C-alpha cells in the first residue's frame, strides 16, 4: 500500500449505517410491530377486512388462537356438518 | 488403558513452548493496542517513500541475520557442556551430562550453591500466565481463523459459495 | 535433545515417508523445471 | 517371555531380538525372519497352544476390512461426485462414456485423460457405479457427497468395534462356543432385514424416481430431498394407497389392478436394465424367507440323524470339532462364498439388474472377469484352508471313525478315479481342436469337426434353453419374453442406442468349449482333492505331518520327493485355475462380440462387433490367435498416445512382470546363495556387507514369489488387453 | 490419572435409568402442558396453520447444549468430595448465613417439620410411567392414518 489522505477524509461510515430507524426486521413484520388487528369487540368473524376472512371461523381457524372456548360448538367429530356436500 | 509416551523429551517440548508463546505476546497486545484512532493516522512516509521500496526480502536477510545469530545460541548453549560421546545419559545425549561443562575451568557457572539456581521462590509468576501464554494464544490464534477467513469479497474460490446472508472479518464485537 | 554421536530409531518403512516425500520433492523439480534432457546451470 | 508381567507391566515391549518359536531369532542376525514376520504373520501353531484368543482376534482382526471396504467406497461416492461426470451422464446417457478419475498434468501425464461425456478430460470406467446409482431417488453431487461421510462414519466407528474387542479385555469361549443361534439373527434380519429394508428404499423413492426419468427431464426438475413423505400422492402413479384393502388378506376386490409388482422378467425399451416394478417383488419375496427361517432353532440333531449302510456313520457327529476349527469353518464357505460368486458372473450378462448394462458392454465385463476370478481365487483357497485343517487344528484325534475316517479309507481310489477322467477329458477336451489344424492344415474340411461338416446340421435348438424362453406356458403365469432374453425362443427389439442380449445360439464351438472347461474344471480340483487329501500321512512319506502342510519338500530321496505337501498343491492348484478363468474369460467376449454385441440401424440389420467370425474358426485354436488374441489387440498396440494409452504401456510391463515370474518359479537356491556370496564377497573388501546375514529366498518363499507374480503378471496382460476392444468401437 | 468408566452387566441401565429420567421431562408437552400451546413442532403441510411459528428462533443452540453440558459432569467431578466450595470470603467473620446443604428434595434437610393435617386421604415407578409418557408422543409426532382415519370411530 502507499497512503495519500487520510485512510479518508470522512472516515468509515453506510456499510454498517443503520441508525435514525435501525428497522428492516424489528419492524418489517412492520405488518406487526404490533400484530394489531380487529374489533374490541367483537360480534365475529373479524380477521375483517384484510386480513380476511374466517375460512372455517369460529373455533377454527383462530388458532390462531379466536379466543375463548364457547359454549361451543366444540370442534369435536361427527360435525361441521362435513357440509361438502 | 493409557498411552507409553511421555516423549522423555517431555522436557524438552516444553521450551519451544515458553519459545512460542511468550512469543505471541508480541502479536497480542501490539495489535489490539494497534490505537483505534489514536488521534490518528498510520502513515509511514520516511525510508520508504522515496528510494525504490525498502524491503520485503533484504526484510527477511537483515531481519533473521539477527534472529538467525540469537535463535541459535539460544538452545546450543541453553546449557549443555561435555559436549561429546559416548555412552548412555538419555536426553538424547546428557553426553555432556555428569559434568556439566569443566572441571575447575572456568566460571562455566552462575551463582553460588554450587549449581545455577535462580532461586527457589519463583514458581509464581511463570507458571501461571506463561505455559498460560502457551493456553492463551491457543484461542486468540483460534481467533487468527475467525479474525480473517472468508476472504473479505474479493475472492470465492472454487464455487460451492453453498449458501448466503452475510459478510464476515475483524475490529471486535459481533452481531450478538 | 540429540547432541553429538549417533540418535534415537525409527520403523520398518520410515522409507514409506522416504519413498513417498523427498523423493516426491523432485516432481516438485520436475514441474519448475517442468522439463529435463541437459540443462542450464548457476 | 517377559518382558516381565505377567502382571505388572503395563510397559509395553517395544525392543528386544525377536519374538516367533523359540531358540527364536536369536541374538544371531539373519534376513530370512524378515519374510517370517510377514508371511505366516496370521497363523496359529503360535501365539498361544490355546484357542480362546485366536478367535477373540479374527473377530476383530476381521472388522478391519469392513471398516476398509468403509474407507474405500467413500473415495468412489467421493470421486463418483465431484469429480463429476455423474450428473452430465444420467440426463444424457446412450451418449456418455463415464469417468471419476483425472490425473493432475504433472510431467508425462494428461494423455490419460481423453474427452469422456458431460463435457471433460479424464479416464474411464468398468466399475459400475454411475449405475447402482441410477437407484438415487433423489439425484445431485453433494448429495453422494453425504452418502460419501456417511461411509467414513461406518468406519471410525465400525473400525473402534475392533478397538471394542481384542484390545479391550475381550468375550470368551461360550460367546462363540455356544454356536447355538447365530444363523438365527444373520439370515433372519439383515439378510432379511436388508433386501427387506431395501424394499422399503426400492419403490418408495426408487422406482417413482426413474418411472418418470426413463423419458426426459434434468433432475431437480424430478426428485426433492424429503417430497417422499406421508405425501402418499405421488406414489399415485406407480398404484394406490390402497384404496379399500387392510393388510393384504382376501375379501378384496380387483376390477382393474394388482399392487406394483405386476412381475416383468423382459427389458425396459428405453432403458433395458430389466424392469424395476419387479425388483421390489423379488427383494421382498426374499427376506420373507430369512425372515421366516432364521427362526431355527436353539444343533447336532439333524446331523445326528439320517445315517445308512455305505452311507456316513460319522455322518452323526460330523464334528463336536465344527464349534472347534474355523480353518475348517473358513475353507468350507470360500468353496461357497467363492463358488456362490462367480454363479454372479452369468445371471449378471445374460440378466442385467441395473439401468444401462449391455448397452454398456465394457462396463459389464469387466464385472463378468472380476467377479469370475473370485470364484476361482476363493476356491484354491476353499482348498487350502482345508488342507490346513486336515494337517492341524484340533488337540489330539477326538474326532474319530466317521464320514471322513471313512472317505480317507479310500484315498488312493476317490482320486483313481478323477484321474482317467482328466485324459478321457482332454483327449476329448483338446486334441479335438488339434484334429482341426492337423486337417485343415492338411485341408479337406469334408471331415474336420466344423459347425457343419461333422453330422450337426442348421439346427442346435432341441434341448432345454428352448424349453426356457417358451416356459411362460407352464404352472407359469407369464409376463413377455421369458427370463432371461438370451434364450432361443421369440423376441428381439432390444435397444435404441447399440444392441444388448438376443438368443445366442451353440452347437459345436460352443460344443466343445464347454467341454474344455470341464477338463479345465477337473485337473484343477484332482491337484487340490488328492493334495487336501493326503494331507498328513502317505506311501511316499508316512512321517509326513511332522511340522506343517508347507514344508519345501522332504528330501532328494525315495526318487523325488519334492512337491509333495499341500501349500504346494494349492500351487499347482493356482497354476491351473489361472487357465480356468483365464480361459473361461476367453470365451465369454469372444462369443459375446461375435454374436450379440454387434449393432441395430434401419431394417434392424445387426452388425456384430464381428459378423460371426467364430463359425467354423474358432474350432481351430489357432482362429484363437488368428480371430482374437491377433485380431483383437490391435487395438491394444495401437493403443499409443490416446487417452486409455495406461493399458497399451501397462501391457509390457506385466507382460513382462509375467516373464519375470518364470525366474522365480524355474530356478535353484543354493543357486542365488552359491552367487549372493561372490556378492557377499566384493562387499567386504570395501567393508560394506556382514550384519544381518544376507540369504537366499526360503525355497517355499521362491515359490511364493512365482505364481503370485505369474498370475499378477499373466492376468493384468489381459486386464490391458480387454480394456482397449470395449472402449473404442465395442 | 486417566479419566474412568467402568462397564459392569448393568452400570449400562443406571445411566440408562437415567437418560429416561431426564427425558421424562424432557417429554416436556403434556408434563409442562403450558410450553407448548403449540411448541412441540420445532419449526403442516396443511396440519396446523389455519413457518410453524411467529418463533422462538436462532443460532446460538450448539454453544447451550455444549456449555451447559459443560456442567452435567461437574456434579460428577466437584462432589468427588473434599469440599471447600463455600470459598466464602478472606475477611468478614459474618457469614453463618447457609442456604441448604446437600438438597435433594425441599431442600438443606426436608425442614420445617411440623406437618401432617390435609394432604390427605420404589421410584422406578415414578420412572416407569413417563416412558409411558415419552414414547407416547413418539409415534404421535407422526400420529395419523390421513387417507382415512379413525377405523375405531
Ligand atoms: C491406536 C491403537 C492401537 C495400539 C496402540 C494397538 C497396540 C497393539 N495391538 Mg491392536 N488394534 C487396534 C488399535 C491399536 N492396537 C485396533 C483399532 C484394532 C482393531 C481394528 C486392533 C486389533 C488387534 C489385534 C487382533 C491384536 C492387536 C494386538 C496389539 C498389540 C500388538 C500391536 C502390533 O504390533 O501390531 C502391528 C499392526 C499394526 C500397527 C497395523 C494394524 C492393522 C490395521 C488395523 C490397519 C492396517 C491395514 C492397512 C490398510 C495396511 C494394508 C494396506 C497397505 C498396502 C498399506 C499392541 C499392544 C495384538 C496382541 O494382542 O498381541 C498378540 C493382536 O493381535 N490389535
Ligand atoms: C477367508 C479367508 C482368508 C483368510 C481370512 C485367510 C487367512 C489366512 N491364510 Mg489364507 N488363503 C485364502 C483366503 C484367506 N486366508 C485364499 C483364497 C487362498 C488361496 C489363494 C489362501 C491361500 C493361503 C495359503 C497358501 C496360506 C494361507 C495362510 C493363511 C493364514 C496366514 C495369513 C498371513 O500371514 O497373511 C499372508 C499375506 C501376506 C504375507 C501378504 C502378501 C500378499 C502378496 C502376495 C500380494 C498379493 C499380490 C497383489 C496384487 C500385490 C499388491 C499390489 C502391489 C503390486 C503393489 C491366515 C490364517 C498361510 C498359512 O500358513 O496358514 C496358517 C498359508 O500360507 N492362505
Ligand atoms: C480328442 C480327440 C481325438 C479324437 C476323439 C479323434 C478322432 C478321430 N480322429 Mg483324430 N487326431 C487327434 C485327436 C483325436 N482324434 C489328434 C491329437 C491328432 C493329431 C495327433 C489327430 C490326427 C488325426 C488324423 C490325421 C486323422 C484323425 C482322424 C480321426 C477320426 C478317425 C478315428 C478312427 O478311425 O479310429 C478308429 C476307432 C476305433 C478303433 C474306435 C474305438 C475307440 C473308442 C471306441 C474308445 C471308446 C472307449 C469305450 C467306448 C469305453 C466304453 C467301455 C465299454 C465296456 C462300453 C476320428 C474322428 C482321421 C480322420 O480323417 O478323421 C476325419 C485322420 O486319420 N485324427
Ligand atoms: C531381464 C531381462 C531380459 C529382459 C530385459 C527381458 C525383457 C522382456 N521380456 Mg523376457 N526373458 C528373458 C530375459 C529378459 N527379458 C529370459 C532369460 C527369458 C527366458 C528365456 C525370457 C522369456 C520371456 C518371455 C516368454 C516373454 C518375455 C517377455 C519380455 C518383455 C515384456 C514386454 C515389455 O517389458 O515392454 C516394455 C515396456 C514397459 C515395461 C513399460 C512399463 C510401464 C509401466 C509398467 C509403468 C512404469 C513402471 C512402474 C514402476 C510400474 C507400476 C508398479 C507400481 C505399483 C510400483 C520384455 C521386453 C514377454 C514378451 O512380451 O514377449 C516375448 C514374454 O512373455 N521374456
Ligand atoms: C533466525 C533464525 C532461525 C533459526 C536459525 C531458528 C532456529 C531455531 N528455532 Mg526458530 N524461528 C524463526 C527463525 C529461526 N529459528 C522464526 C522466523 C520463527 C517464527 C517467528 C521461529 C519460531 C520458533 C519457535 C516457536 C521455536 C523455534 C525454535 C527454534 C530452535 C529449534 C528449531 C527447529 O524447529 O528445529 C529444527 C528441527 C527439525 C526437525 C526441522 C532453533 C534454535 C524452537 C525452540 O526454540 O526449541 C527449543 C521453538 O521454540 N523457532
Ligand atoms: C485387509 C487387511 C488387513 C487388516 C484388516 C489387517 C489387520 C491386522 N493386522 Mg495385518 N497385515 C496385512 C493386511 C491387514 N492386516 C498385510 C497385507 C500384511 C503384510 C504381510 C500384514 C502384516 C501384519 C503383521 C506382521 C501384523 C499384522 C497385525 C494385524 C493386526 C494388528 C492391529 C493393531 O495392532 O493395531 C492397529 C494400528 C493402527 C490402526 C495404526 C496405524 C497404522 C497404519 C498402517 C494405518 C490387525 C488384526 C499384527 C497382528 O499379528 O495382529 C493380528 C502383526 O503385527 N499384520
Ligand atoms: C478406494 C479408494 C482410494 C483410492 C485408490 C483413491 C485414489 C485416489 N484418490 Mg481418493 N479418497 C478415498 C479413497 C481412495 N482414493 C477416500 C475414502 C476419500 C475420502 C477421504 C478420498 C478423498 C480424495 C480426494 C479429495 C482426492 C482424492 C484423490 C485421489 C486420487 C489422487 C491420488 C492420491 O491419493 O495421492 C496423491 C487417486 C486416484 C484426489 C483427486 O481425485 O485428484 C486427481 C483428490 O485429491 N481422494
Ligand atoms: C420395512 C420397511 C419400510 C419402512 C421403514 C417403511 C416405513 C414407512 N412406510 Mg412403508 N412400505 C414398504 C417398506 C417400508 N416402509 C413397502 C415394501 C411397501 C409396499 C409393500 C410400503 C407401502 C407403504 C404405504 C402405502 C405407506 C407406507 C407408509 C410408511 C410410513 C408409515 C407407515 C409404516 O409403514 O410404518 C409405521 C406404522 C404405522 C404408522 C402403523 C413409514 C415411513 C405410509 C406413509 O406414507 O406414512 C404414514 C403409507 O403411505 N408404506
Ligand atoms: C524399470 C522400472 C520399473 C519397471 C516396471 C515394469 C516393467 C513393470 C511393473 C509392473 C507393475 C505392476 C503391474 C504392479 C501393479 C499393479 C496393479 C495395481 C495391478 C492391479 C490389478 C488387479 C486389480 C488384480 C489383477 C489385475 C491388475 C494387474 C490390473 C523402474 C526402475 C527404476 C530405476 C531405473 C531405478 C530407481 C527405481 C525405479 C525408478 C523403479
Ligand atoms: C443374423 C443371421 C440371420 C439369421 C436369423 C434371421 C431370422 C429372423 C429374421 C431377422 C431377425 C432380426 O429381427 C428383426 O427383424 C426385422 C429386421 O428385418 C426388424 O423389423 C422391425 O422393423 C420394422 C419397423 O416397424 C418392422 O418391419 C417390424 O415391425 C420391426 O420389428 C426388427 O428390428 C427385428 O425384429
Ligand atoms: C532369482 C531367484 C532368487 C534370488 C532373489 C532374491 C535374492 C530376491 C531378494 C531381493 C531383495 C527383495 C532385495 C531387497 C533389498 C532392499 C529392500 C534393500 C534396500 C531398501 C530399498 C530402499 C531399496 C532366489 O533367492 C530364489 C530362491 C528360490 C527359488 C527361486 C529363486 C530365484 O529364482
Amino acid at each position: 500500500g502507499v497512503i495519500e489522505e487520510y485512510l479518508e477524509k470522512s472516515k468509515t461510515n453506510k456499510e454498517l449505517n443503520d441508525k435514525k430507524r435501525l428497522a428492516t426486521t424489528g419492524a418489517n413484520f412492520a405488518r406487526a410491530y404490533t400484530v394489531e388487528f380487529g374489533s374490541c369487540k367483537f360480534p365475529e368473524n373479524f380477521t375483517g377486512c384484510q386480513d380476511l376472512a374466517k375460512q372455517k371461523k369460529v373455533p377454527f381457524l383462530s388458532d390462531d388462537l379466536d379466543l375463548e372456548c364457547e359454549g361451543k360448538d366444540k370442534y369435536k367429530c361427527g360435525s361441521n356438518v362435513f357440509w361438502k356436500w | 488403558s493409557d498411552p507409553e509416551s511421555l516423549r522423555w523429551n517431555v522436557q524438552a517440548e516444553l521450551v519451544h513452548s515458553r519459545w512460542a508463546m511468550l512469543g505471541a505476546a508480541g502479536i497480542f497486545i501490539p495489535e489490539f493496542l494497534t490505537k483505534l484512532g489514536i488521534l490518528n493516522t498510520p502513515s509511514w512516509y520516511t525510508a520508504g517513500e522515496q528510494e525504490y521500496f525498502t524491503d520485503t526480502t533484504t526484510l527477511f536477510i537483515v531481519e533473521l541475520v539477527f534472529i538467525g545469530w540469537a535463535e541459535g545460541r539460544r538452545w546450543a548453549d541453553i546449557l549443555n557442556p561435555g559436549c561429546v560421546n559416548t555412552d548412555p545419559i538419555f536426553p538424547n545425549n546428557k553426553l555432556t551430562g555428569t559434568d556439566v561443562g569443566y572441571p575447575g575451568g572456568l566460571w562455566f557457572d552462575p551463582l553460588g550453591w554450587g549449581s545455577a539456581s535462580p532461586q527457589k521462590l519463583k514458581e509464581l509468576r511463570t507458571k501461571e500466565i506463561k505455559n498460560g501464554r502457551l493456553a492463551m494464544l491457543a484461542v486468540m490464534g483460534a481467533w487468527f481463523q475467525h479474525i480473517y477467513t472468508g476472504t473479505g469479497p474479493i475472492d470465492n474460490l472454487f464455487a460451492a459459495h453453498l449458501a448466503d446472508p452475510h459478510a464476515t472479518i475483524f475490529a471486535a464485537f459481533t452481531p450478538k | 535433545m540429540r547432541d553429538f554421536k549417533t540418535y534415537l530409531s525409527v520403523a520398518p518403512v520410515l522409507s514409506t515417508l522416504w519413498f513417498g516425500s523427498l523423493a516426491g520433492l523432485l516432481i516438485e523439480i520436475n514441474r519448475f523445471f517442468p522439463d529435463a534432457l541437459t540443462f542450464p546451470f548457476f | 517371555l517377559v518382558d516381565r508381567d505377567p502382571i505388572k507391566t503395563s510397559f509395553e515391549q517395544w525392543a528386544k531380538p525377536g519374538h516367533f518359536s523359540r531358540t527364536i531369532a536369536k541374538g544371531p542376525d539373519t534376513t530370512t525372519w524378515i519374510w517370517n514376520l510377514h508371511a505366516d504373520a496370521h497363523d496359529f501353531d503360535s501365539h498361544t497352544s490355546d484357542l480362546e484368543e485366536i478367535s477373540r482376534k479374527v473377530f476383530s482382526a476381521h472388522f478391519g476390512q469392513l471398516s476398509i471396504i468403509f474407507l474405500w467406497l467413500s473415495g468412489m461416492y467421493f470421486h463418483g461426485a465431484r469429480f463429476s461426470n455423474y450428473e452430465a451422464w444420467l440426463n444424457d446417457p446412450t451418449h456418455i462414456g463415464p469417468s471419476a478419475q483425472v490425473v493432475w498434468p504433472i510431467v508425462g501425464q494428461e494423455i490419460l485423460n481423453g474427452d469422456v461425456g458431460g463435457g471433460f478430460r479424464g479416464i474411464q470406467i468398468t466399475s459400475g457405479f454411475f449405475q447402482i446409482w441410477r437407484a438415487s431417488g433423489i439425484t445431485s453431487e453433494l448429495q453422494l457427497y453425504c452418502t460419501a461421510i456417511g461411509a467414513l462414519v461406518f468406519a471410525g466407528l465400525m473400525l473402534f468395534a475392533g478397538w471394542f474387542h481384542y484390545h479391550k479385555a475381550a468375550p470368551k469361549l461360550a460367546w462363540f462356543q455356544d454356536v447355538e443361534s447365530m444363523l438365527n439373527h444373520h439370515l433372519a434380519g439383515l439378510l432379511g432385514l436388508g433386501s427387506l429394508s431395501w424394499a422399503r428404499h426400492q419403490v418408495h423413492v426408487s422406482l417413482p424416481i426413474n418411472q418418470f426419468l426413463n423419458a426426459g427431464v434434468d433432475p431437480k426438475e424430478i426428485p426433492l430431498p424429503h417430497e417422499f413423505i406421508l405425501n402418499r400422492d405421488l406414489l399415485a402413479q406407480l398404484y394406490p394407497s390402497f384404496a379399500e384393502g387392510a393388510t393384504p388378506f382376501f375379501t378384496l376386490n380387483w376390477s382393474k389392478y394388482a399392487d406394483f409388482l405386476t412381475f416383468r422378467g423382459g427389458l425396459d425399451p428405453l432403458t433395458g436394465g430389466l424392469w424395476l416394478t419387479d425388483i421390489a417383488h423379488h427383494h421382498l419375496a426374499i427376506a420373507i424367507l430369512f425372515l421366516i427361517a432364521g427362526h431355527m432353532y436353539r444343533i447336532k440333531d439333524i446331523l445326528e440323524a439320517h445315517k445308512g449302510p455305505f452311507t456316513g456313520q460319522g455322518h452323526k457327529g460330523l464334528y463336536e470339532i465344527l464349534t472347534t476349527s474355523w480353518h475348517a469353518q473358513l475353507s468350507i464357505n470360500l468353496a461357497m462364498l467363492g463358488s456362490l460368486t462367480i454363479v454372479v458372473a452369468q445371471h449378471m450378462y445374460s440378466m442385467p439388474p441395473y439401468p444401462y448394462l449391455a448397452t454398456d458392454y465394457a462396463t459389464q465385463l469387466s464385472l463378468f472377469t472380476h467377479h469370475m476370478w473370485i470364484g476361482g481365487f476363493l476356491i484354491v483357497g476353499a482348498a487350502a484352508h482345508a488342507a490346513i485343517f486336515m494337517v492341524r487344528d484340533y488337540d489330539p484325534t477326538t474326532r474319530y471313525n466317521d464320514l471322513l475316517d471313512r472317505v480317507l479309507r479310500h484315498r488312493d481310489a476317490i482320486i483313481s478315479h478323477l484321474n482317467w477322467v482328466c485324459i478321457f477329458l482332454g483327449f476329448h477336451s483338446f486334441g479335438l481342436y488339434i484334429h482341426n489344424d492337423t486337417m485343415s492344415a492338411l485341408g479337406r474340411p469334408q471331415d474336420m469337426f466344423s459347425d457343419t461338416a461333422i453330422q450337426l446340421q442348421p439346427v442346435f435348438a432341441q434341448w432345454i434353453q428352448n424349453t426356457h424362453a417358451l416356459a411362460p406356458g407352464t404352472t407359469a403365469p407369464g409376463a413377455t419374453a421369458s427370463t432371461s432374453l438370451t434364450w432361443g425362443g421369440g423376441d428381439l427389439v432390444a435397444v435404441g442406442n447399440k444392441v444388448a442380449l438376443l438368443p445366442i445360439p451353440l452347437g459345436t464351438a460352443d460344443f466343445l468349449v464347454h467341454h474344455i472347461h470341464a477338463f479345465t474344471i477337473h485337473v484343477t480340483v484332482l491337484i487340490l482333492l488328492k493334495g487336501v487329501l493326503f494331507a498328513r500321512s502317505s506311501r511316499l512319506i508316512p512321517d509326513k505331518a511332522n511340522l506343517g502342510f508347507r514344508f519345501p519338500c522332504d528330501g532328494p530321496g525315495r526318487g523325488g520327493t519334492c512337491q509333495v505337501s499341500a501349500w504346494d498343491h494349492v500351487f499347482l492348484g493356482l497354476f491351473w485355475m489361472y487357465n480356468s478363468i483365464s480361459v473361461v474369460i476367453f470365451h465369454f467376449s469372444w462369443k459375446m462380440q461375435s454374436d450379440v454385441w454387434g449393432t441395430i440401424n434401419d431394417q434392424g440389420v445387426v452388425t456384430h462387433i464381428t459378423a460371426g467370425n467364430f463359425a467354423q474358426s474358432s474350432i481351430t485354436i489357432n482362429g484363437w490367435l488368428r480371430d482374437f488374441l491377433w485380431a483383437q489387440a490391435s487395438q491394444v498396440i495401437q493403443s499409443y498416445g490416446s487417452s486409455l494409452s495406461a493399458y497399451g504401456l501397462f501391457f509390457l510391463g506385466a507382460h513382462f512382470v509375467w516373464a519375470f515370474s518364470l525366474m522365480f518359479l524355474f530356478s535353484g537356491r543354493g543357486y542365488w546363495q552359491e552367487l549372493i556370496e561372490s556378492i557377499v564377497w566384493a562387499h567386504n573388501k570395501l567393508k560394506v556387507a556382514p550384519a544381518t546375514q544376507p540369504r537366499a529366498l526360503s525355497i517355499v518363499q521362491g515359490r511364493a514369489v512365482g505364481v503370485t507374480h505369474y498370475l499378477l503378471g499373466g492376468i493384468a496382460t489381459t486386464w490391458a488387453f480387454f480394456l482397449a476392444r470395449i472402449i473404442a468401437v465395442g | 490419572s486417566d479419566p474412568e468408566g467402568t462397564g459392569g452387566f448393568i452400570e449400562p441401565k443406571w445411566l440408562a435409568y437415567g437418560e429416561i429420567i431426564n427425558g421424562r421431562y424432557a417429554m416436556l408437552g403434556a408434563v409442562g402442558a403450558i410450553a407448548p400451546e403449540i411448541l412441540g413442532k420445532a419449526g403442516w403441510f396443511r396440519t396446523g396453520f389455519i413457518y410453524n411459528y411467529w418463533a422462538d428462533s436462532y443460532t446460538l443452540f450448539v454453544f447451550e447444549m455444549a456449555l451447559m453440558g459443560f456442567a452435567e459432569h461437574r456434579r460428577f467431578q466437584d462432589w468427588a468430595k473434599p469440599g471447600s466450595m463455600g470459598k466464602q470470603y478472606f475477611l468478614g467473620l459474618e457469614k453463618g448465613l447457609g442456604g441448604s446443604g446437600e438438597p435433594a428434595y425441599p431442600g438443606g434437610p426436608f425442614f420445617n417439620p411440623l406437618g401432617f393435617g390435609k394432604d390427605e386421604k420404589k421410584l422406578k415407578e415414578v420412572k416407569n410411567g413417563r416412558l409411558a409418557m415419552l414414547a407416547i408422543l413418539g409415534y404421535f409426532v407422526q400420529a395419523l392414518v390421513t387417507g382415512v382415519g379413525p377405523y375405531q370411530n
